[PDB]
């Protein structure tokens, strides 16, 4: 019955079901960012010889630079029998607001956590922003999550790899103290009483974290059928649905300003609620969010169930055993160099009597000098002499060393190519399309297109604030993955140009080369060209 | 030697008690403060004055609570030794098995409790097979005493057989010379009925506390006595402590022979119909809690006396028994003889109340420790593991905090079937 | 084992905390080592008001 304590009892669920995962991407994160040598247990009072000569991370900056050199995004296209252009505004949006550094690095950083570790993620968020709004006063972007898998906590409920299914999700920041303060300013919580939470952290001895403060952000979605309004257009005329919950303060004003009410249905639909936890208390309970799906995407690796048990690998993993005995076999090398005595003869004492200096490496006389009798003995003994034994390199150690090698060379070899991961992360920049589709739907203004121009169908309350109104006609354009461009106009120009080195040297090519001219950027003299080929277009009808 | 992977599986419990038992888990951390008690008031019973004039007649108000507290944690703690030779399979058939132990002790505990401090005595002086429709007549006796104090029920109610009554009943439904619909259900399967004489649910538990009989005789209240309903009483230093209303110690001329669980009726005192305050034909029953010093015991229900003169209006709205003790009254004591206990209730008696081992914190680093959630009984513990370096071994340790409560002992009730001389 | 980042005075510290399984209790030390050294007795002085005999 207690809020609080089903909330706990979920993430308690999930915490222990993505248990063995968690720490073993964790341990991979630690093996290929901070040491090779993690050992906790050290407790070396005498300090030997640890070296660190690194075979593998080569491989995951090649494999890094060639994921990072094929750039991938959403795509949006018009659905089968809708308008040809029906995804255009969508596209246009999103190319406004994903445009920024921050989606970018969001993406970058959840490649390579994906490369390394097995797993990243990353959030979608939205905020107001009055300077440059995207649409109506506000603007969705991208943000970043680091070490998403122990910081990202799904419902173990989940058979999909990107997570669709998944009804809740909980999100653990961990902020220092000014970050915690501000936070608190942002969400109107209570700076003075300082939150905790689960730490997601459990290394011991040698790591030394900083003094931060945990906090949870629980997402759950709902879905359910709630009451719709289907209206009438005053100007179009066509009925329009719209959610009561969406337009529960403008009911009147819509009367106002000329729309009939014609009917009542109950269609079901998603929501999205944000909580926000601490281990002891709720502070914000049940905040609704926009979209139909849960802000994070997830990005997987190589993603699997073993006995209803999630996995997921990256590519350090099976090289780890092959790297550390090669640290091993370097380091007994070095300590066989470092600590053995060096060749030199053996002597008794009384053989060289008198002539010690001699021998102390100086190069001042001819020969060298023994003695040969004794006083009680008659004549010393002979002995042929002997000399220290260099040091060698066993053919253990050599033997071993060139098969760890081998062995990492061999198993640190993602597919034949990047294929799979960047098909991967095709799926998750999907789900993000799907996400952000909603996330628009929800709070952007969507012009409606009509074959009679866009008509943006909004009004204001008493309150002075402005409810957009869409229609239920809103899932026009399904999700592609495409090359990333910047601008809609990069997306044309790569458009044309496409279609240009195909089309023959007919009269479609003088068309698509006027088209790219009149697409093309503005200076001087690509401006007059630019016009020039304007005027060619008007005037060949 | 090849250990096929087949397992002879023995055991197989059921945990029912448990499992419709209401759990219950407050703020942890007010209850760390509050020392692991919360206390929670009772329904408000109020005064009733005849006459035009009233000066001078006004009463106050009084509302009374109970307290609900916790145990200590239930354990498994095991040690993975180096110098054993034994299998990880074995070590995870072990983890299973405590899981299983840890629910079947829940159940326990519930039913211990809900037999040891339940006022409501149904006795009969013979076995259930000795006369026809005999456990029908059990059954509709507790319905009827449940009825009469006008105890309330709109949760549910529920009567626990155990295996030998159930399966006499069923005798006496099979042995009817007719067969319709209920005689052939308890021919083909075993069950009487799922409700039978008004309760919502009848079932069979196995782990059903057997009442030993008690060897006491030749006991009388030594001096009268008089119980006040209160909510609150001063201590030394003036400040006032809440009083648990479920519990009164009464001074005897000896308490030999009484343990927790023994039931007694002194002889004179009458139920009383809660509400409405009508006198009823059935002899009070307590529950002796606790046998503390060797004059006096504790009784869970506390007899309010509405004859009482001592008792202030507000008061005495809250009596339950026509009478007071007189300082002569023998008390008479209602199990005499050994007989496993068939267990009725109301369903908002009985709670169970969890807290959470926080072993979770970052004080607790080195261990790896993650949530146990028990199915069946509703409940979470945690389950932690250690390593010990110096002797190359380690430890696992399953624990569970939780405490069984009974918040209305006047409405759990205990039927003791052939309690001859 | 944490940072601490001791205010005022720049110093770090260390703060480290351990479990155990036998009594479900944990261990908490916070330490700080340093140390303060004269290398100018001579520059260091000290004035005494007040000294008659």
């Amino acid at each position: 019955e207690n809020r609080l304590e089903s909330i706990l009892s979920r993430f308690d669920a999930d915490w222990t079901a993505s248990d063995e995962a968690r720490r073993e991407a964790k341990n991979d994160l630690f093996f290929s960012r901070v040491s090779q040598w993690d050992d906790w247990l050290s407790q070396y009072t005498t300090l030997q010889y640890r070296g660190q000569f690194d075979v593998v991370r080569p491989v995951v900056r090649k494999l890094v630079s060639e994921m990072r050199q094929n750039p991938i995004d959403v795509l949006y296209r018009p659905k089968d029998g809708a308008r040809p252009d029906a995804a255009d505004v969508l596209m246009g949006m999103y190319r406004t607001d994903m445009r920024h550094n921050t989606a970018k690095i969001a993406v970058n950083i959840a490649v390579r956590e994906q490369i390394e570790a097995g797993v990243g993620a990353w959030r979608l968020v939205t905020d107001y922003e009055d300077q440059s709004p995207t649409s109506n006063n506000q603007v969705i972007r991208r943000e970043p999550i680091h070490s998403a898998c122990s910081h990202v906590i799904w419902d173990s409920n989940s058979k999909l790899m990107d997570k669709s299914d998944a009804r809740h999700c909980t999100v653990i920041h961990s902020m220092s103290q000014n970050g915690w303060e501000d936070f608190a300013e942002k969400y109107d919580l209570d700076a003075d009483d300082i939150p905790s939470f689960q730490n997601p952290n459990d290394w011991v001895f040698p790591w030394l974290t900083q003094d931060t403060i945990q906090i949870a952000e629980f997402y759950e979605v709902v879905e359910k059928k709630e009451t719709a309004f289907i209206y009438q257009d005053p100007v179009t005329g066509e009925p329009v649905s719209y959610f009561k919950r969406d337009i529960k303060d403008v009911i009147d004003d819509l009367a106002d300003s000329g729309f009939i009410k014609i009917a009542e249905r109950q269609i079901k639909r998603r929501r999205v609620y944000k909580s926000i936890i601490t281990c002891t208390a709720v502070l914000k309970d049940k905040q609704l969010i926009a979209g139909e799906h849960i802000p994070i995407v997830p990005v997987f690796g190589e993603w699997g169930f073993v006995e209803d048990k999630e996995v997921y690998e990256g590519v350090v993993r099976l090289t780890k055993d092959g790297q550390r005995l090669r640290n091993m076999i370097m380091s007994f090398n070095a300590d066989i160099v470092a600590r053995t005595p060096k060749k030199k003869p053996f002597f008794w004492p009384e053989q060289i009597a008198g002539f010690e200096h001699m021998y102390d490496g100086n190069d001042d006389y001819p020969y060298y000098l023994l003695n040969r009798t004794d006083e009680n003995s008659g004549d010393l003994p002979t002995q042929p002499l002997a000399y220290y034994e260099n040091p060698e390199v066993p053919q253990a150690n050599a033997y071993m060393l060139e098969a760890a090698t081998s062995a990492v060379k061999e198993v640190a070899t993602l597919g034949v190519e990047t294929y799979v991961f960047q098909d991967n992360l095709a799926t998750a920049m999907r789900r993000d399309g799907e996400i952000y589709q909603s996330i628009v739907n929800d709070i952007y203004d969507v012009p409606r297109n009509v074959t009679i121009l866009m008509a943006e169908v909004v009004d204001l309350a008493t309150g002075e604030k402005q409810v957009l109104n869409d229609i239920r006609g809103r899932y026009e354009c399904y999700t592609d993955v495409g090359p990333s461009f910047q601008s809609m106009k990069q997306q044309n120009r790569a458009e044309i140009l496409e279609l240009l080195g195909k089309t023959p040297q007919g009269t479609p090519e003088y068309q698509l080369l006027l088209l790219q001219y009149f697409t093309l950027l503005d200076g001087k003299g690509v401006e007059m060209m630019r016009d020039y080929a304007n005027k060619q277009l008007i005037q060949m009808g | 030697t090849l250990a096929v992977d087949e397992i002879i599986e023995t055991i197989s419990a059921i945990t029912p008690m448990a499992q419709k038992a209401k759990k219950y888990t407050p703020p942890a951390a007010s209850m760390q403060r509050s020392s692991n008690t919360i206390w929670m008031p009772v329904e408000q019973e109020s005064p009733t004055q005849e006459g035009w004039d009233l000066t001078d007649k006004a009463t106050g108000l009084l509302e009374l609570n109970v307290a609900v507290n916790m145990g200590e944690p239930d354990n498994d703690f095991f040690q993975l030794r180096a110098d054993d030779l034994r299998d990880e399979t074995a070590y995870r058939r072990r983890i299973q098995s405590a899981a299983r132990k840890l629910a079947n002790n829940v159940e326990l505990k519930v039913a211990n409790m809900a037999a040891e401090m339940g006022s409501l005595v149904i006795t009969s002086p013979d076995a259930i097979g000795t006369n026809t429709a005999d456990a029908w007549n059990f059954v509709a006796d507790a319905e009827e005493i449940m009825f009469s104090r006008e105890l309330n029920r709109d949760m549910g109610t529920s009567y626990f057989f155990n295996p030998q009554d159930y399966k006499k009943a069923g005798y006496d439904l099979t042995k009817r010379d007719i067969f319709g619909r209920i005689p052939e259900e308890a021919y083909r399967d075993g069950t009487i009925q799922r409700q039978v004489a008004g309760f919502d649910d009848v079932l069979r538990s196995p782990k059903l506390p057997v009442l030993t009989k008690s060897t006491a005789t030749g006991i009388t209240v030594s001096g009268a006595q008089s119980f006040k309903p209160v909510a609150w009483q001063l201590d030394n230093d003036g400040n006032k402590v809440n009083v648990d209303n479920r519990f009164a110690t009464v001074t005897l001329s000896a308490t030999t022979g009484m343990k927790r669980g023994d039931k007694i009726s002194f002889a004179g005192v009458k139920f009383l119909g809660q509400m409405a305050k009508n006198v009823l034909a059935q002899d009070a029953t307590f529950s002796v809690v606790r046998v503390v010093d060797g004059t006096h015991v504790e009784i869970t229900p506390k007899p309010v006396a509405l004859d009482d003169v001592s008792l202030s209006p507000e008061q005495r709205a809250y009596a339950n028994v026509n009478t007071s003790l007189a300082d002569a009254m023998a008390v008479n004591i209602l199990n005499v003889k050994d007989a496993r206990t068939n267990v009725f209730w109301a369903d908002d008696a009985i709670r169970i109340v969890s807290q959470p081992i926080p072993a979770n914190h970052e004080l607790f680093a080195g261990m790896k420790t993650t949530s146990f959630s028990i199915p069946d009984v509703g409940l979470n513990g945690i389950f932690a593991t250690q390593g010990d370096i110096s002797t190359l071994s380690g430890l696992c340790r399953i624990a569970l905090w939780y405490g069984v409560n009974a918040t209305r002992p006047e409405a759990i009730g205990v039927g003791l079937p052939g309690q001859t001389a």
